[PDB]
């Protein structure tokens, strides 16, 4: 995705200062609580009934790490995004049938937990650079869809 | 037809039996078998010279199964059409037969002033079915009761070829709407990001108690005590000719652009798909508890009557 | 649709914002204009550059509308009354933008109150902003 | 190959029904209808590309109704054939199907000695059916029992075309011979002037008591007491395999050359004409009371058996 | 029919001394009695049962005159026989269906009644000339038959 | 087939002929040879001219065979026995001729006995001569 010289430093720099395993587990849990139709994909994860249950869920925590660590690999190659997530796109489209709305929603949730954890460090300009990134991996996951 | 061999001291009479393409049904009087005259006419004892007709099978998707979810992966809603106003607002259609589609009167007028004539609205529309197939529309008819029934009919210039992708739903022979019944609503309208959905989706919604719904939107039930209690800005049209649906198990709902789509029930006895309703009020979003559908039973008479001309 | 528990969380959360509202309002606007540059379209008459007190001001109006909404949770259409025709008809702002601004409000809220923004409250505030978004977009024609 | 009209959205399946030229009749196991394979071959549900066959309707003259009278004006005896010996004696034949005719063994040997082989007799014969139509004969078969059954079969080189004039009689499915039944005997033999008749004629004769007949010609019934009591010079062949007819109401009889003709009964149930007998003893003239016919029932087995080769 | 100069005188001469009306009535009656299948053509004449009945029959008597007077007209033109009886031949063949055997039989019967009535006057030579004549009208009546 | 009444008539009529038999025999022959000249074919060895006593003689034989027949009416084939093979086999005389001679016999009979030849008797004599004709032709091959 088209990302400036200073925008890359911003994103890469901030990323050094966040616990990606922890933010994935938080971000996935929040998506599940905030947009409950997403729990549909997770029936097998056990108890999703209330919010403390979702956040407390060991499988949610563990799966969230997996998605946010997939994000880290995204940052590694920005110039070729489509190909990085090409395999996962096939999975998410043709196997799991996730609407791309949901990629966008999770992307923004990650953005709000980055804000929550990083506070003043995550300022309007660094958020703007992160939006470019989360829109990039959302579009890279929706790529294999017709 | 290779000529069949000749037999000594005997001659041959030619016949044909007509069959229909897959997705179509023979329509005749009439046994389908036609036979060559000495007059070079192909004839049938019942129907005279008149040939059979091939007619699209309805409500039988090749692969049977909005702010929330359910991406339509298999193309399970062949009857769904996407309609776009001159000013670029997407809304719903639902194909009712080879050349007609139901829709809401409101959808129809999205471009224009509410007194605009139908003659002037039609050239303005764009309509699509299946994959991006555009269909060319001839005519549009608003329902006679402006204030009560939110409905219009769309006649295509010519019949759509029917296939896996495109095929009409069935009109009900009975009243399916009783509370708790879960219908399928497919729709092109806006999603949780308030953006028109890029891929067609469907929700499963239960029909809701009609009194509870009216108490929700209006006072109510005594007319002079009714107040506009709608939690979104605007009021549904609510009467005997409408019914309500709640949200899904997962709290999913219907939103802007979803009106005109069918509340589609799958009859287990028929194994066929019927349109029990057409979404009228698509403004609930997740904000209001109930969407409002005009019930197809109420408009049935009018539909057959209108198509007759 | 904003349950009693939702309403409690919203009231609680916005109260905790307090004097910071006008400031949270302006920050959400700047995040939106930077994050989603297309939203800039509706404000051609504004100086949108950083520190612009024309946006500092507009942010205050937005924060106030929200404070009014928080006091009025049992009737949103009534609280927001004048603003519905304003956004839907005069300004004619496409409904996608409201999820964008809501998002930015949520980002600001989370950044400034990290220990008060737990997933339940996140959920309630999202729904509240969503309900405001609907009221302001339902008349869009 | 014929071109049936086109249906929109539908295709034709080709069929044919076989029919037969008049005077002929369809012979096949299943109906005469063959539909075209996707294997490009014409098929019947029961016969499977095996075609039907056309064979002559037998025993149904187009115009239904010898020393005495009855000139055959309408050509009511299509099965009658006229046979002529090398030495110019006329005798009878009676066509039994498209290529075979019954006759008497005696007729067959008219030119020849008792022991002449059939191979040598055949080239000698002349045979005519209908108007003066000659038919070319291939073969002749004498009946196995020389002394008892006076019968031979005549096989034509090829099938006769069947029409108003020429057409086979039917072989009986039952025993028509009971005393008092009046059969029709048509014949080419000598008339009251002792001259071979120039035009074909027919008499109506009653069948007679077999016992009275045997007492008339023989002693009799006990073999060792039998004497040759025949009032003409010569003795009939008389056994279980023969029957007798009397004279007509008008005292008409059968005479030299009438042998080989059928005693033809008209079954009122069938409306069809059966050969109940073949005239054997044509010497009765008006001199003896009874003509003697070999009964077709007795030779039925042998006839089908022989035609089989 | 080919008939000699003296043969013609014989026939014509004899015919002058015979009652043709009477011989026709006798000849037809005898034909009916002697060759009974000929009664089949006369069903409409009333009672033919026994011989006295046939001879006594007023219609037989009257019809016989008609055939024997037809014979008289035959003697009138011998050279053209076929045409004299051409009309009657059509009637006898195509209408009545009489086998030509019967013409020959009636012809001979007429000859035996001529003998019976004329006795010694009807000698072998005059009979021979009459045979030529009765064969002539029999063949002239059978002419129209195919 | 010669009933009892027929046989009576025949016996009666031939008895009435009497001594004229041989003469009637010869007259019938002359009538036949003149009336039906083809019959002459069988007698090439005969003087057939008028007054020939070779035919006068043959007529006697014929009249005799006939008298024998009249005496034998209940068995013709036996009375005529030798004459059947003679006419049918040795002489091989075509059956048409027998009706010719029978006819002439009848002519002679009628000429000479006009008051004894009534239609019943005519009928009986015709049948008798017919029966003789059959017996003499039945072996023709
Ligand atoms: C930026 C967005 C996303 C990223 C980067 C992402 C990444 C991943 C990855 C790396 C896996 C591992 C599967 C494997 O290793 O084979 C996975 C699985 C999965 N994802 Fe996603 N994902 C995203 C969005 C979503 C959303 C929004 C949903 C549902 C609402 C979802 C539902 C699932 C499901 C159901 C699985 C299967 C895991 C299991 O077996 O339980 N994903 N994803
Ligand atoms: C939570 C959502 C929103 C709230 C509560 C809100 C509230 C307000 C308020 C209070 C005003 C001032 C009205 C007045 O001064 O009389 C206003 C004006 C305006 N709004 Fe919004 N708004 C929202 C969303 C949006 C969005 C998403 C856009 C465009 C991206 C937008 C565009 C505008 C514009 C262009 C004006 C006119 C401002 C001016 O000319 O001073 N609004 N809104
Ligand atoms: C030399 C032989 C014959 C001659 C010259 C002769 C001549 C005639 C003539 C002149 C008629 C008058 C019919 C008319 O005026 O239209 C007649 C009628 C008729 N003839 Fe002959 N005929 C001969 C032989 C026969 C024979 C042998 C038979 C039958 C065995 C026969 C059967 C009839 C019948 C049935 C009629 C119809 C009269 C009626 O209405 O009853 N004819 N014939
Ligand atoms: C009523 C019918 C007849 C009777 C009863 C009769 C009887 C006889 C008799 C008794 C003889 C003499 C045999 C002998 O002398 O041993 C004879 C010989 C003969 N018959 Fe006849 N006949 C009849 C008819 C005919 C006819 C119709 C023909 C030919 C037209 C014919 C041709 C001859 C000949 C050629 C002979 C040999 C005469 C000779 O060579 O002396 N017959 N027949
Ligand atoms: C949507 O509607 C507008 C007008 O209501 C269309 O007008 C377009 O305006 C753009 C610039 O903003 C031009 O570049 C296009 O050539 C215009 N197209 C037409 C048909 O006027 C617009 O096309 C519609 N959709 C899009 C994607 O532009
Ligand atoms: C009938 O049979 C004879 C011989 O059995 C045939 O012989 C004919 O004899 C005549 C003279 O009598 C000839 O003019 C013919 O040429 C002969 N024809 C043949 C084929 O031999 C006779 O033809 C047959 N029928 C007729 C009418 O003559
Ligand atoms: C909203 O969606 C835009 C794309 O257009 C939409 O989806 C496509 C495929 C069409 O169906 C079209 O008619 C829709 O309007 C994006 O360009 C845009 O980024 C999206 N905005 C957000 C916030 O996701
Ligand atoms: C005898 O028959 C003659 C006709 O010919 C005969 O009958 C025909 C049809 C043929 O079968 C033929 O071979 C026969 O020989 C007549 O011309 C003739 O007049 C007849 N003579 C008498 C007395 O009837
Ligand atoms: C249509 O609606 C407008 C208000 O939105 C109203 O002023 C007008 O009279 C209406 N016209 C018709 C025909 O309903
Ligand atoms: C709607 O109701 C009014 C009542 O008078 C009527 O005139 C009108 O025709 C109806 N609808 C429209 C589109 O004009
Ligand atoms: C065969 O013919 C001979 C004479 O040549 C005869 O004696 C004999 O009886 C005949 N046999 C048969 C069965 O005709
Ligand atoms: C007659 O049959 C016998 C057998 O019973 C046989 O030996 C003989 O050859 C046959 N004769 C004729 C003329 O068929």
């Amino acid at each position: 995705v088209h990302l400036s010289a200073e925008e890359k430093e911003a994103v890469l720099g901030l990323w050094g200062k966040v616990n990606v395993d922890e933010v994935g587990g938080e971000a996935l849990g929040r998506l599940l609580v905030v947009y409950p139709w997403t729990q549909r994909f997770f029936e097998s994860f056990g108890d999703l009934s209330n919010a403390d249950a979702v956040m407390g869920n060991p499988k949610v925590k563990a799966h969230g790490k997996k998605v946010l660590q997939s994000f880290s690999d995204g940052l590694k190659h920005l110039d070729n995004l489509k190909g990085t997530f090409a395999k996962l796109s096939e999975l998410h489209c043709d196997q799991l049938h996730v609407d791309p709305e949901n990629f966008r929603l999770l992307g923004n949730v990650i953005v709000v937990v980055l804000a929550r954890r990083l506070g003043h460090d995550f300022n309007p300009n660094v958020q703007a650079a992160f939006q470019k990134v989360v829109a990039g991996v959302a579009n890279a996951l929706a790529h294999k869809y017709h | 037809c290779p000529k069949p061999p000749e037999i000594p001291k005997g001659y041959v009479e030619h016949m044909v039996r007509y069959h229909c393409q897959t997705y179509y049904k023979l329509r005749t009087a009439g046994d389908g078998v036609y036979t060559l005259d000495s007059n070079k006419q192909w004839t049938n004892k019942v129907t005279g010279e008149k040939l059979p007709e091939c007619e699209a099978v309805c409500g039988k998707p090749k692969n049977p199964v909005i702010m929330g979810g359910s991406l339509d992966a298999k193309g399970s809603f062949p009857w769904q059409a996407k309609m776009i106003s001159h000013h670029n607002l997407t809304s719903g259609a639902t194909l009712i037969n080879e050349q007609w589609l139901l829709t809401t009167a409101k959808n129809l007028r999205l471009g224009h002033k509410n007194d605009t004539k139908a003659k002037d609205i039609a050239p303005t529309l764009r309509l699509y079915v299946g994959k991006k197939q555009e269909v060319e529309i001839e005519k549009v008819i608003f329902h006679p009761d402006n204030s009560t029934v939110d409905i219009g009919l769309i006649k295509l210039k010519q019949k759509v070829p029917v296939n896996e992708r495109v095929m009409p739903i069935c009109l009900p022979s009975k009243d399916y709407v009783n509370v708790g019944l879960v219908g399928y609503v497919s729709g092109w309208g806006r999603n949780a990001n308030l953006n028109f959905t890029e891929h067609l989706k469907y929700v499963m919604l239960p029909v809701a108690d009609q009194e509870k719904c009216v108490q929700y939107y209006e006072g109510s039930t005594v007319p002079e005590k009714k107040t506009p209690k709608s939690p979104v800005g605007v009021q549904p049209i609510l009467n005997e000719h409408t019914f309500c649906a709640g949200l899904s198990k997962y709290q999913e709902d219907t939103c802007y652009g979803d009106a005109g789509s069918a509340f589609a029930v799958h009859d287990k006895d028929d194994d066929t798909w019927y349109a029990a309703g057409i979404l009228s009020f698509d403004k609930s979003c997740r904000t209001a508890e109930y969407g409002v559908y005009v019930r197809v039973t109420s408009i049935l008479d009018w539909i057959q009557t209108t198509i007759a001309d | 649709v904003l349950s009693a528990a939702d309403k409690a969380n919203v009231k609680a959360a916005w109260g905790k914002v307090g004097g910071q509202a006008g400031a949270h309002g302006a920050e959400a606007l700047e995040r939106m204009f930077l994050g989603f540059p297309t939203t800039k379209t509706y404000f051609p008459h504004f100086n949108l550059s950083h520190g612009s007190d024309q946006v500092k001001a507009h942010g205050q109006k937005v924060a106030d509308a929200l404070t009014k909404a928080v006091g009025h949770l049992d009737d949103l259409p009534g609280a927001l009354s004048a603003l519905s025709d304003l956004h839907a008809h005069k300004l004619r702002v496409d409904p996608v933008n409201f999820k964008l601004l809501s998002h930015c409000l949520l980002v600001t809220l989370a950044a400034h109150h990290p220990d008060d923004f737990n997933p339940s409250v996140h959920a309630s505030l999202d729904k509240f902003l969503a309900n405001v978004s609907t009221v302001l977009t339902s008349k869009y024609r």
